[PDB]
């Protein structure tokens, strides 16, 4: 309807000329900014799946595993191959047959909840769901069941957004309120080591559990036998979620939305300052039995979901602070809580989701402190 | 029959967790299992009824200075007797109700009724009001416990209803139902349903 | 010298050529009734009564004693009344030169007058309506005074007239008006200007201040926030430079001096320049054979804060000093929001227009987008130079929290101050009407 | 068995120590003096009282209610006092009833306050100076099908000091009533027999207090002239008791003195050149007769006036000759009337319909400036709400309308 | 001196009274409209909690403990009545000591300062102290930590409900329903400290 | 009102309530003790294999088949003392009955160790058939307590149960699974060199090996706890010397 055409309205009152930006352009720019991370995530998921399958099985056993799962036999039908000499085309196709069902079911179910609430409360259906659906489908593991994906997006849309009123009226992160529902409800399929590498019968840990086990010397990639260098964890050759692994593509995508004024360099610098300060404190303290006290900042930055969280999920405008003085505090709190949940909490090997969902409650307190200082400065007759 | 409307006013017209906000901590922390929900419903009903009856019996001679001390003495003696009887004949449920067999003293329903209705009425309508508010509270306990226990472990009173995967069935339990956020959400949507079936309890917009 | 760093100089095409040329012959004038805040008129005329210059047309029910008088001598021809019989305009048709005169004084003896003589002169002449108080932007009551009269002697609106070109012709009247204001006020007179030179008054309590930077460095609200912060019990007045020239000419000649120099400009005006024009003139006769063919919108004031003049409102307002005309953008475009909009203006850097420094745009009256809810991407802090919290303040205004908005600072404001926040909002809100509803709530609540 | 003895002794000691320390700390901390209030800040009529307790009971002990309608909760917001002394903290229910601008001076609700410290209260407007009178009944002739027009007289021939349109705080005695007890004149009995209205029986257990309105001007001494509407419930079930003060009158035989008091002063006519337009209300017509006769005789207003008035039938109509003679002797007056339910036996030669339509389609639409006028209104709910819609649709702002209705 | 800081940090964050043990919900969800009223009630709860926990620890360790008065006699059934008596007496004498002065804090809370007696945070704090068998200094630090954690949670909810003036809630969920769901989301966010070994 | 009236009414109320409360509190301690004993007697009879249903059957089987003793941990010898009244959890808190574990031996993170310990001997008429050792350590969310039923040779395991755990029930609370407890039967505790050899393997056990049972799937951090309990308690600070005496034939 009004997706193709601008509405052709005119202004009725005081400002007879307006800007040129709208929620359509803003949310479509943020939706385009994660396309490099999407394409690399599909490539890397396919590469890890093929490497694990050819490390485990071989020959007729590999043929029996291939002909017994539709992600493998469809990929070999459409033209690719599942042997060790696979191309980037076959790797991205095998990543696509894992990612695209999750994106499809998340978009359709969340769109149904959007349309139902919008028909009941008699509004016009707005954007922002374009951002929420892709950010949800890019942070769940590549082996997540479709019904759990539907439940996660149902919780995220209904309980966190559409009860409070829609776009611009909630207070949490709707893409992370759904993942927290999945993470605390069905944690057998979103934790561990059976879930991250999208293979069959591959049980091997990842980069943040290997450090917490045995330090930087235990960062070995069991599929290939090689070791995980910093350039590998920076380029994005590690197991993990779909589109979180590549810090280079995340920086390349988020430099544009930082330049355009949509994402906030205040929050990004706050998260970086908090991470650096707490990780340096833990380095200088040091411990003999906890192997995470001596993880430097240039390793905290690249592993897990720190770069995706800091760039695309800590910079949500509706949930953040509204003051320039409070955005630094909100970012610093996010960084401190992320490094703290990583280092000293042993049940969870990564803490960016819980850090963001914890600072979303204390952002309006920082708003209140800054605006109360301003009200005192006003009552003293200087503002 | 005045007793019918007296016991059936607070089941849906004046529900103590829906319209008033009294007795929420026990509603959040007992409803994990339907057996403990039933036992807590019965115990709060018993304590509220007998407390209202006694404080209405001596309502003329209670002084203005130490009315709080006298009311908490009566409620605390009743709850200590209830606790000894539970620990003697219902020991496993008493273990599952670890500290909340003491917090019936500081539950707000018992003292709110003993202050609002007990001090200005007759013992028999006081007893009836206590029973009615116990019922109106047990309704919310029972519904939240039904949804939480069923969707979170596939059981009702311990009886197996939905066969789990570990046994070999088809259901995989929702691990969030055993935590208090699920109680919060279920009570919120129950208030939505109650106030959309009865629209004279809508909070007026400011 | 106070410099403004946060602001926006809007690049719209058609900047006028600052020379004063003669205007067209004006045949109808009108005294608009809706544009005075909180006025309830009691009409002193009906259709067909012959009036004079400075003869009363209506009083005020809520501000007793003030008189609104006709700008020109002629004959009433129309009294338009809208829904619920609200007064819109009193259309007068000019013929003749009959007028009501007053007393006159010398040049140097103006500075030492009696305050009540000054006030009765202004009230009988109907030039008392030039003062707009702050807060609440009403005409001030006839028996109240103020310690700060803020004279606005600069103009940073888009396509606005240059004040020095006007003032350099009527320097003696400007200085006499400043001396009268110095005698009228209790404390000081705050002449706010830019870095050029203006005629100065030799009174000790007439102070000159230099404001620079982009808009809104040329608003009385910004001048008040930086020089005399007002509140519920501190009340400051306001008057632009043309009305000070009017006060000076009134006290030097005895006759109400009603001429104006307005800036006729826009994207669709053939030769934008300054014109001479009587007060409250008819814009449809002002822009006769001055506009390109095509549907156009004739605003009375700048494009940021100006009353659209169509029909019974097609007359120049009281407090407006320019006319701006522009097209009508009623076209549907396929995928218009996804273009690399080289011909599209924005404060942010989404569009490719920001790389082309020095461009001017043929901006049309369209709203690029539908009404949505407010997502604060950080646009208001870029174009609000004051020491307020813009996102919190505007969210309180949209929510309808009068007490909280007053506490955050919505007493010092006027709808021409939130014009830029209305301008740069991605949700396409209009905060002027919300501020007016909030201030009307504060007034009615007492 | 030793544990039982120790439990008893330690329970008693543990309770008694807390009771003793609470009583000791209270006897050290809380005041015990005799606090004082002074009415109007005056040495005479000042009242000493015990600390605590609401101010509602103080004037009730002093002998006036408040001038309140409701004592419980302060929901109507009747009790007000203009206190200049320090009373304490403001309460939001006061700030609901008394807006910020008025509450800035200190207009507070009385029963919300619990006076526990010293205070000089204002208590203005001579509510201490209210006295009583034992009004006799003259007759209760029925002028309409359902109306109860009423005449009373004050004992020994004087005049109530009430300001114009001010209804008294009239009270009622109690006596159980059936409709068969109610005496009916000749024409209205047949249609009341058509509704067979003698069928219901009612009980008056307590003397009900109802501040009805009266039907004369303050200068008319020696006669009080009250007013009473028909008492009628939903007529499917009239067994529930309707209108206890009305039913007290509907079988009353005249000549018994009635202890009543409490005048009011609501209808303040402004002394200006304001055009007055009195829009009718059927029952309660005579309040406007009272105010217009006060403005004719007591004040001698020569400004332009009007009495648009609504009627169901000419059988329902009453007091015609009053306004007929008034418009005859008067220069600046005109009076009209319209049928709500037209019937053939009148053969009516005037206006008909609702007062909403008749006023707009006769007078106001071609009027010059209705915003300068002044409108008083007292009548039926929809026949008043439609007229408020009409007047807001035409101009006039809220304060220029002066509303007062039966029960608001 | 690292141990008592460990106890304070734990009792503020890891074992929050309002959002990890879920006690006090009636006042937590009823008095959460304005942040200044929430601040005042938080300070009152802090004072009453840090007074009530050490005195109850003294009474327990001197009298109610098994074999404390006479060997062979244990009086641990008077626990509940002793605790609620000491809490009620402390609240009453503290409201008198307060109400002498302080029209700032008096009538700002108003009705709820009598209602912090029947408030499960204080009784839960006393019962958990008795269960965990603290000493006197650990009792003081635990009481102060629980009080500051409760104040933190209620001031957070007040700030959220003052941010929610802009929102549009369906009419069935205006007020109590959306307050329940807001508290549920807050409790979901506070599970970051759920596994910490402190 | 009257101080005499308030003091009299509070004394009378306190007397009545104290009589009722003290009677109802003293008159039930026997039943509370019986229930608290039966709740653990059921678990011991269950891990001994003897089926139980009903309170009479439970008390009758426990008094005729199970025979508790007291054992000193360090020397590995028997110590005379009251068996049915001992509380090892509370005796492991006082400094006169427990020792401070240093960090190099405390593999299981329990931080203390009682001086005397309690076991249970399953009797078969006159012969001793089994010996049940209560072991515990730290998991992820709680202190996991358990029993283990060792046969008379001091090497063989005949059953295991977990009667106190607070893990998440889908991931690491599978220590209470019958399919997981049913693997421990027949496994050896020690090797031929008399060293602790119980292994929790990650990814499934070898097909019938006598030293490694299946680990919990997706729950390594609790599998480390289940490994550390036996790694410490089969060591030298636990049931090591007593197990040597049982192996030599001290029963
Ligand atoms: C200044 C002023 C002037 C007034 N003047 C008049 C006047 O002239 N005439 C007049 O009648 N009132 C007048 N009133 C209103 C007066 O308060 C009413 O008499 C009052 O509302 C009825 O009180 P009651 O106890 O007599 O009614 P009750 O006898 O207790 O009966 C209740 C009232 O509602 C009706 N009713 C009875 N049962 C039901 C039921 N089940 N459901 C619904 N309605 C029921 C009855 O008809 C009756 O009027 C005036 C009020 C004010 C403030
Ligand atoms: C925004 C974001 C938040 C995340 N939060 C968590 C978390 O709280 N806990 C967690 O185990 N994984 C979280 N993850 C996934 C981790 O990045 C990582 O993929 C996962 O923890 C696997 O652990 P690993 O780092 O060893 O691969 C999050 C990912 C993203 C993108
Ligand atoms: C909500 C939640 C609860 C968990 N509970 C446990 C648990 O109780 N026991 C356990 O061993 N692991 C638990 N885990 C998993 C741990 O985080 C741990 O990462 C997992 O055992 C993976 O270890 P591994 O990769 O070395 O096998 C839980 C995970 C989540 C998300
Ligand atoms: C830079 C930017 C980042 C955003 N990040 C998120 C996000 O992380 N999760 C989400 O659900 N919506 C996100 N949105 C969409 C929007 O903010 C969301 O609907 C708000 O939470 C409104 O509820 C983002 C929007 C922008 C412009
Ligand atoms: S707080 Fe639990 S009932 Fe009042
Ligand atoms: S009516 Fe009782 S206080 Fe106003
Ligand atoms: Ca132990």
């Amino acid at each position: 309807a009004t997706l193709f055409y601008t509405p052709g309205l005119v202004t009725k009152r005081s400002s007879h000329v307006r800007d040129s930006v709208d929620l359509k352009r803003i949310m479509i720019m943020v939706w385009l900014a994660v396309f490099p991370a999407m394409f690399w995530g599909m490539y890397n998921a396919g590469g890890q799946a093929i490497a694990a399958l050819n490390h485990l099985y071989s020959g007729d056993q590999l043929a029996a595993i291939v002909a017994g799962n539709w992600h493998y036999w469809l990929t070999e039908m459409l033209g690719g191959t599942m042997s060790s000499d696979a191309g980037w085309g076959s790797k991205m196709l095998l990543g696509a047959t894992y990612f695209l069902p999750i994106y499809a079911t998340v978009f359709i179910v969340g769109g149904f909840w959007e349309v139902l609430f919008c028909m009941v409360r008699k509004h016009e259906v707005n954007e922002g769901f374009f951002v929420t659906s892709i950010l949800f489908a890019l942070i769940v593991p590549p082996t997540l069941p479709l019904w759990q994906a539907a439940l996660g997006i149902t919780f995220g849309v209904v309980v966190a957004k559409e009860v409070f009123g829609g776009t611009g009226r909630n207070f949490l992160n709707p893409a992370l309120a759904g993942r927290a529902f999945l993470f605390f409800a069905y944690p057998a399929q979103i934790s561990g080591d059976l879930v991250w590498t999208a293979a069959d019968g591959y049980s091997g840990a990842t980069a943040l559990s290997q450090w917490a086990q045995g330090g930087a010397g235990a960062l070995i990639n069991n599929a290939t036998g090689q070791t995980i260098t910093w350039m590998d964890a920076f380029i994005g050759n590690i197991p993990g979620s779909i589109g979180e692994v590549s810090t280079l593509a995340l920086m390349i995508g988020a430099a544009f939305i930082v330049y355009m004024g949509i994402a906030s360099w205040r929050i990004i610098g706050g998260v970086m300052i908090g991470m650096i300060l707490l990780s340096t404190l833990f380095n200088v303290i040091g411990s003999d039995t906890n192997a995470m006290f001596n993880m430097p900042w240039h390793w905290h930055l690249v592993l897990g979901g720190f770069a995706f969280g800091m760039f695309f999920m800590a910079t949500d405008p509706v949930s953040a602070s509204f003051t320039n003085s409070g955005k630094w505090a909100y970012g610093i709190l996010i960084g401190v809580m992320c490094v703290l949940i990583r280092v000293v909490n042993p049940a969870y090997p990564e803490g960016m989701m819980l850090a963001i969902l914890f600072a979303n409650l204390f952002a309006p307190l920082f708003d209140h402190v800054v605006v109360e200082r301003n009200i005192k400065r006003r009552l003293a007759r200087y503002g | 029959k005045e007793l019918k409307k007296s016991v059936l006013a607070p089941v849906l017209d004046n529900n103590p967790i829906a319209l008033q906000v009294l007795g929420v901590c026990s509603a959040l922390a007992v409803t994990t299992k339907l057996e403990t929900a039933f036992v807590m419903t019965l115990a709060v009903m018993f304590v509220t009824a007998l407390s209202n009856f006694f404080v209405s019996l001596i309502r003329n001679h209670i002084p203005n200075s130490v009315r709080i001390i006298v009311q908490m003495a009566i409620i605390a003696s009743l709850v200590i007797v209830v606790d000894q009887i539970l620990k003697a004949y219902l020991y496993d449920i008493s273990k599952q109700l670890s500290v909340f067999v003491g917090l019936i003293i500081t539950n707000c329903i018992v003292m709110g009724r003993a202050e609002a209705f007990a001090m200005k009425s007759e013992p028999i309508p006081s007893f009836i009001d206590g029973i009615g508010n116990g019922l109106g509270y047990g309704f919310v306990l029972m519904t939240v416990g039904f949804f939480r226990e069923l969707l979170g472990s596939g059981k009702l009173f311990g009886l197996e209803v939905l066969p789990l995967i570990s046994n070999g069935g088809w259901y995989q339990p929702n691990g969030l139902m055993l935590l208090a956020p699920s109680a919060f959400f279920l009570i919120g949507f129950m208030i939505w349903a109650i106030r959309t079936f009865k629209p004279e309890q809508v909070e007026a917009k400011e | 010298m106070i410099t403004i760093k946060k602001g926006l100089d809007l690049p719209i095409a058609g900047t006028p050529s600052q020379v004063i040329s003669d205007g067209k012959a004006i045949k109808k004038v009108a005294l608009l009734g809706e544009e005075y805040v909180g006025m309830r008129p009691t009409m002193h005329v009906r259709v067909g009564d012959e009036v004079k210059k400075a003869q009363i047309l209506f009083e005020d029910k809520k501000n007793p004693g003030v008189k609104f008088t006709s700008p020109v001598s002629g004959k009433v021809v129309e009294i338009n009344r809208g829904a619920k019989r609200v007064l819109q305009s009193v259309v007068i048709e000019v013929a003749g030169d009959d007028q009501v005169t007053f007393d006159k004084f010398e040049a140097n003896q103006l500075a030492s007058l009696n305050r009540d003589a000054i006030k009765t002169q202004l009230v009988e002449s109907g030039l008392w309506t030039a003062f707009r108080t702050r807060p609440f932007s009403k005409v001030p009551a006839i028996d109240s005074t103020s310690e700060a009269i803020f004279v606005t002697a600069m103009d940073t609106n888009p396509l606005a007239a240059e004040p020095t070109v006007v003032i350099n012709e009527q320097s003696e009247a400007f200085v006499a008006g400043l001396d009268v204001l110095s005698a009228l006020t209790t404390g000081k007179v705050y002449v706010c200007k830019k870095g050029t030179s203006l005629p100065r008054s030799q009174q000790p309590n007439v102070e000159e201040h230099v404001f620079d930077g982009p808009h809104p460095a040329g608003l009385a609200g910004t001048h008040m926030h930086f020089l005399y912060p007002v509140s519920a019990d501190h009340v400051a007045w306001s008057i632009n430079y043309q009305d000070v020239i009017a006060v000076g000419q009134l006290f030097l000649t005895g006759e109400l001096y009603t001429q104006r120099v307005v800036s006729l400009a826009g994207p669709v005006v053939n030769k934008p320049r300054l014109v001479r024009t009587v007060m409250g003139a008819s814009l449809e006769q002002l822009v006769d054979s001055e506009i390109m063919p095509g549907e156009v919108r004739i605003i009375s004031g700048s494009v940021l804060s100006g009353t659209k003049a169509t029909g019974p409102h097609a007359y120049l307002g009281r407090y407006h000093l320019q006319v701006s005309v522009l097209r009508e953008g009623r076209d549907k475009e396929l995928f218009g929001w996804a273009m690399p909009g080289k011909n599209k203006f924005s404060v942010t850097r989404s569009f490719l227009g920001h790389l082309f420094k020095g461009q001017v745009y043929n901006m049309t009256t369209t709203t690029n987008g539908s009404d949505r809810s407010m997502v604060p991407i950080g646009n208001y802090e870029k174009v609000m130079p004051l020491d307020m919290e813009p996102t919190l303040l505007l969210r309180d205004l949209c929510a309808g929290d009068s007490d909280s908005a007053v506490r955050l600072g919505a007493l010092e404001l006027d709808e021409e101050d939130l014009a830029l926040c209305t301008f740069v909002c991605p949700g396409k809100y209009e905060y002027g009407q919300l501020l007016r509803e909030c201030l009307d709530k504060i007034e009615k609540e007492g | 068995m030793s544990t039982i003895i120790f439990g008893v002794v330690m329970f008693t000691l543990i309770i008694l120590a807390l009771v003793l320390v609470i009583l000791f700390a209270k006897s050290k901390l809380v005041p015990t003096g005799d606090i004082t209030i002074s009415i109007n800040g005056d040495p005479e009529k000042a009242i000493v009282t015990q600390p605590g307790g609401k101010l509602l009971t103080a004037l009730a002990g002093a002998g006036v209610f408040v001038s309140s309608a409701c004592g419980g909760g302060g929901s109507c917001g009747q009790c007000r006092v203009k206190i200049k002394s320090g009373g304490g903290d403001i309460l939001p229910t006061e700030l609901d009833h008394i807006s910020k601008g008025e509450a800035r001076e200190g207009e507070r609700l009385a029963c919300q306050v619990a006076v526990k410290a010293d205070m000089d209260l204002e208590l203005p407007e001579e509510i201490f100076g209210v006295k009583k009178w034992e009004c006799t009944v003259i007759s209760n002739d029925n002028k309409a099908t359902f109306i109860k027009e009423l005449k009373l007289a004050i004992p020994d021939g004087e005049s109530v000091p009430f300001r114009a349109g001010g209804y008294i705080q009239i009270e009622a005695p109690a006596h159980h009533v059936k409709y068969a007890d109610f005496d009916v004149p000749e024409k209205y009995r047949g249609d009341w027999d058509k509704f067979n209205l003698f069928r219901y029986e009612s009980k008056v257990d307590e003397p009900i207090i109802r501040a009805y309105s009266m039907a004369n001007y303050p200068e008319e001494f020696g006669i009080i002239m009250l007013n009473v509407r028909i008492a009628t419930p939903p007529p499917n079930n009239p067994n529930v008791p309707p209108g206890q003060m009305s039913s007290y009158i509907w079988s009353l035989k005249a000549g018994d003195k009635c202890t009543i008091s409490g005048p009011f002063g609501e209808f303040f006519a402004k002394d200006t050149d304001a055009e007055m337009v009195f829009i009718g209300g059927g029952a309660g017509m005579a309040p406007m007769r009272s105010h217009i006769f006060d403005q004719l005789k007591r004040l001698k207003s020569k400004r332009k006036m009007s009495y648009w008035y609504g009627a169901r039938s000419k059988r329902e109509m009453f007091y015609v000759e009053d306004f007929d003679g008034l418009a005859a002797e008067n220069d600046n007056f005109v009076w009209h009337c319209a049928l709500s339910d037209p019937q053939p036996e009148d053969n009516w030669t005037g206006y008909t319909g609702f007062i909403h339509n008749v006023l707009y389609e006769n007078y106001l639409k071609d009027h010059e400036a209705p915003e300068d006028c002044e409108y008083y209104m007292c009548g039926p709910p929809m026949m008043n709400a439609a007229v408020i819609n009409m007047l807001k649709n035409l101009g006039v702002e809220e304060e220029n309308i002066l509303l007062d209705d039966f029960g608001g | 001196m690292e141990h008592y800081i460990s106890l304070l940090v734990k009792s503020i964050f890891i074992e929050n009274m309002a959002l990890s043990f879920f006690l006090g919900m009636c006042t937590f969800l009823a008095v959460s409209k304005k942040v200044k009223t929430s601040f005042g009630l938080g300070i009152a709860v802090i004072v009453v909690l840090t007074i009530s926990v050490p005195v109850n620890n003294l009474v327990y360790n001197l009298v109610l403990k098994p074999d404390a008065l006479v060997e062979g006699v244990d009086l641990s059934f008077l626990n509940f009545i002793t605790f609620i008596g000491v809490i009620a007496a402390l609240v009453q004498i503290l409201e008198m000591i307060l109400d002498r002065f302080f029209p700032p804090l008096y009538n700002a809370l108003g009705i709820f300062l009598p209602l912090i007696t029947v408030n499960c945070a204080i009784f839960g704090g006393v019962s958990f102290m008795v269960q965990r068998d603290y000493s006197f200094a650990e009792s003081v630090v635990y009481g102060f930590g629980s009080g500051v954690g409760w104040m933190l949670a209620i001031v957070a909810l007040a700030g959220i409900r003052e941010k929610m003036k802009y929102s549009d809630v369906p009419p069935g969920l205006r007020g109590l329903g959306i307050t329940f769901i807001t508290a549920g989301l807050m409790a979901l966010g506070f599970m970051s400290f759920s596994g910490v070994q402190l | 009102d009257s101080i005499k009236k308030t003091l009299f009414v509070v004394i009378a109320l306190s007397l009545v309530c104290s009589i009722i409360v003290s009677a109802a509190a003293v008159g039930l301690r026997d039943k509370q003790k019986e229930n608290a004993a039966l709740d653990k007697q059921s678990k011991i009879l269950q891990v001994a294999g003897i089926e139980a249903k009903g309170s009479k059957q439970i008390v009758e089987l426990f008094n005729k088949s199970i025979e508790p003793r007291l054992v000193d941990f360090n020397t590995g010898d028997f110590v005379e003392g009251d068996a049915a009244n001992y509380d090892q959890r509370k005796a492991a808190k006082e400094a006169s009955e427990s020792i401070k574990l240093t960090a190099e031996q405390d593999k299981a993170k329990i931080q203390r160790r009682a001086n005397v310990g309690v076991v249970y001997l399953v009797k078969d008429g006159d012969k001793t058939s089994k010996v049940i050792l209560p072991v515990h350590g730290n998991g992820l969310w709680s202190m996991m307590y358990a029993f283990v039923a060792v046969e008379t040779d001091g090497n063989t395991v005949s059953g295991l149960t977990y009667y106190e755990q607070g893990e998440t029930p889908g991931l690491g609370g599978e220590v209470e699974n019958p399919a997981w407890r049913a693997q421990w039967v027949g496994k050896k505790l020690f090797d031929e060199n008399h060293k602790p050899a119980i292994k929790i393997v990650k990814g499934g056990a070898p097909q019938g090996s006598e030293h490694g049972v299946d680990g919990l799937s997706g729950a390594t951090l609790t599998s480390n706890g289940v490994q550390n309990t036996f790694d410490f308690w089969l060591g030298d600070m636990g049931f090591g010397p007593f197990l040597t005496k049982v192996r030599d034939g001290g029963l």
